[PDB]
């Protein structure tokens, strides 16, 4: 959309993980793994875990998850 | 034997790295306690250890740690919740 | 194109981080953090980071990255 900067992508990544655990699409085994990984990602790029709501707002990715976005990507391999 | 050699390394700056020998009868909680003793952490709840992506819970014993000469490094994650 | 499978999305996520560490776009600490983060994602989804090439090779994302895909993907919030 805009530029797909590290912060733009990061927000969608953590949002995707949040979506998975929300509707419980993963077992508690991997749930805690993504739980901590999400925080590591947040610290790496320099943003708060609970600040994802603001990032999705300031960026033009509101109402869009990494899943739905990729789901709309009809990449055709012309190998 | 009882000599459980583990390497504690923090991925987030400052990236410290210390090696010590523990016991198979010790739990992940013991490592956390040890980390605080070495003045590398403040609270137990801030210390979240991981191994090959698998989160090491306090109830986990060091005897169940799948640590080999290759992955003898434990991921030390420290965050205020 | 063939929907958005969890493993396919995860493959792009780890690939994205790999594309960052391959050229040291992230700091020394971030690199370490991303390394373990990718490991967590791999074990949680049920795959290996060293097998990312095999996943992308099957998926319609071969020769693409999470960055370029998200960059091209553009949605306009009518609000």
């Amino acid at each position: 959309m805009m530029s797909a900067s590290k912060e733009e992508i990061a927000a969608l990544i953590v949002n995707y993980f949040s979506s998975i655990v929300e509707k419980k699409e993963i077992s508690e085994d991997g749930a805690d793994s993504l739980n901590v990984a999400m925080d590591c990602i947040s610290e790496a790029f320099g943003f708060e875990r609970e600040a994802v709501s603001g990032i999705l707002g300031k960026s033009e990715f509101k109402g869009q998850h990494l899943a739905d976005i990729l789901n709309s990507a009809s990449r055709v391999p012309e190998s | 034997n009882a000599a459980v050699h583990l390497t504690l390394k923090k991925i987030q700056a400052p990236k410290f790295s210390i090696e010590h020998d523990f016991s198979p009868s010790d739990t992940i909680l013991q490592i956390k306690q040890h980390l605080i003793s070495e003045e590398k952490a403040s609270h137990i709840s801030e210390i979240k250890l991981l191994l090959k992506g698998k989160v090491l819970h306090d109830n986990l014993f060091l005897s169940d740690l799948k640590v080999t000469p290759a992955n003898s490094t434990i991921t030390v994650m420290i965050k205020p919740n």
